[PDB]
């Protein structure tokens, strides 16, 4: 069990752990969150009560550092910083946790929510598309734009997502231009799978980082990156059945932990009653259907 | 974007242009089988592809052997037209390749955006106007070379004659809606108008007759009439 203690907390914040949340008062006596299990990745997060504009956070795995957090009053914000001491660590946590300063990361015991929202996604893999390598640890907001947005400006603060676009030469073979536009097969397993990210776990992580992003920091760019990447498995009749089986769990425990009054600015109309209603794969998705007609029937 | 009312003198700038209408790229007939279901049985169609400055008309001819064997033809129609007209610009010298392409059928988007990557540079845009090129099949030369075909066959025409002669592409242009679009809401009236008078002739080298300017403002007179007409005959006015 890891633990990111904080210097202090000077201003008043809602501080998010993965798909927790708690409220900080300004000069609160908060010096971090303990119990955190190690064996995923988590994020951390923060929305200040008197800017909640740009939710901010930092991508983290505890077995690659120790890190904590650290307010900067000139440029007003929660940052993260990794201590290479780990003696000083060590004794700067036993202090703060024999005070009873720590809130306590609140897993319950049944509760998978977290493993299936993260089950491929990887440090490693988030480094690339944050790219900051001095750091071990990545910094998303709001507002960072992606790749694919920027084309259509600062590149260091970019989130360099995987370029998908159906109406591209990378998409389309010449001579098959009708065949590959409707099913989009050989641009999800050729081009994407074997020639981009090599296996479907790696596809998934991506996936998975994208919704993470739209969802904790409201970021539109990731928002239409999760999308593009379910509706290129659903508009392709030629999909492994392991991948199918795994996407439909996938989406169903993103659906399950969305906020219900998010709906209509984190989920695309067109896109899902292409997928479930229309697409190859209308009849693959069920537990994925299920739930959507259940929680979200307005969007249908 | 989408070519309308508003920027209609575009078309008859000095920017390379043209038209796509794939409404007449697949035509059946519709009839009863021996055991009383309904069939299809298609005949040959044409791509309407034309330059509204000049006139010149590259009339594709689509016969029925490409159907054979093939599923889902009112979308294959589309993708197949997409190709055609790919394969035109792909075959004109780059001077002559157009800057723009503008379909009358906002399905023709997609096929044309996807079948024209290599070309980033052609816009391929929609349009607002209702264009009445529905009704080429109506010109009896254009419908009696595509019914004669027996094989894939490309044939040019300008559809202005040699009206730039005497008008502008624009009052040319006006003049080839008017007629067709009196052919398209009665091609029997029409047709009368245009051939009563057995003195004015077509020559060989053109698809309408031979009217002189003054002949010509009665008959685009009477093609307004007949469209009022129909359309008062239509909904009894
Ligand atoms: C076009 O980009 C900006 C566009 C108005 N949407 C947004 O800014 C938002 N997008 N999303 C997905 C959020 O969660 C917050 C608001």
């Amino acid at each position: 069990m890891n633990t990111v203690p904080f210097t202090s907390a000077p201003i008043e914040v809602t501080i998010g752990i993965d798909q927790y949340s708690f409220n900080v008062k300004e000069n609160q006596p908060f010096h971090g969150i303990k119990d955190i299990p190690i064996g995923h990745v988590h994020v951390i997060h923060f929305q200040h009560a008197d800017n909640s504009s740009m939710r901010y956070g930092y991508w983290f795995d505890c077995r690659m550092g120790n890190f904590y957090i650290q307010y900067d009053p000139k440029d007003g914000l929660y940052k993260m910083m990794e201590e290479r001491d780990g003696a000083k660590f060590e004794n700067i946590v036993h202090n703060f946790k024999e005070r009873q300063m720590m809130v306590s990361y609140p897993k319950i015991d049944e509760d998978d929510t977290w493993y299936n929202l993260t089950e491929f996604v990887q440090m490693d893999k988030i480094r690339k598309i944050v790219r900051k390598d001095e750091n071990q640890f990545s910094y998303v907001d709001s507002s960072m734009t992606t790749v694919q947005e920027n084309e259509l400006s600062d590149p260091a603060h970019s989130l360099n997502y995987t370029v998908i676009n159906f109406k591209s030469r990378e998409a389309i073979r010449p001579g098959h231009e009708m065949e590959d536009f409707l099913d989009k097969s050989y641009y999800l397993n050729t081009v994407m799978l074997q020639g981009i990210f090599k296996n479907s776990s790696n596809y998934f992580g991506e996936l998975q980082f994208a919704f993470l992003n739209a969802m904790f920091f409201g970021n539109y760019g990731s928002s239409l990156q999760w999308h593009a990447m379910i509706e290129l498995i659903c508009s392709s009749a030629t999909v492994p059945k392991h991948m199918l089986d795994k996407l439909d769990e996938i989406l169903y425990y993103q659906i399950k932990t969305l906020p219900e009054q998010y709906s209509d600015i984190l989920l695309n109309e067109r896109v899902w009653n292409i997928c479930l209603y229309s697409s190859f794969q209308k009849n693959s998705l069920h537990n994925t259907e299920k739930i959507m007609e259940n929680k979200y029937p307005e969007l249908l | 974007g989408a070519m309308n009312s508003s920027n209609y003198a575009e078309l008859f700038n000095n920017d390379i242009k043209l038209f796509v209408d794939d409404t007449n790229v697949y035509r059946v007939t519709v009839h009863k089988t021996f055991e009383g279901n309904v069939a299809t049985k298609a005949i040959n169609g044409c791509i309407f592809t034309l330059n509204p400055k000049t006139g010149h008309l590259f009339l594709k001819i689509i016969h029925t052997s490409v159907w054979a064997g093939q599923k889902r033809l009112s979308q294959l129609a589309k993708w197949k037209t997409a190709e055609e007209v790919s394969a035109l610009v792909r075959s004109l010298p780059k001077e002559e390749q157009p800057k723009q392409i503008i379909v009358t059928r906002k399905a023709m988007l997609d096929p044309l955006e996807v079948h024209m990557l290599d070309f980033p540079n052609i816009a391929i845009r929609p349009t607002e106007l209702r264009l009445p090129f529905s009704a080429a099949m109506s010109i009896d030369k254009l419908s009696d070379v595509v019914m004669k075909a027996t094989e894939p066959q490309m044939v040019l025409f300008n559809i202005y004659d040699d009206w730039l002669d005497r008008i502008s592409s624009y009052t040319a242009f006006s003049r080839l809606t008017l007629l067709l679009r009196a052919l398209k809401t009665n091609e029997e009236s029409a047709k009368m108008i245009l051939l009563s008078d057995p003195t004015i002739t077509i020559k060989s080298y053109h698809l309408w007759p031979s009217f002189t300017d003054e002949q010509w403002i009665t008959i685009e007179s009477q093609m307004r009439d007949l469209i009022l007409t129909e359309y008062g005959r239509k909904y009894n006015v």
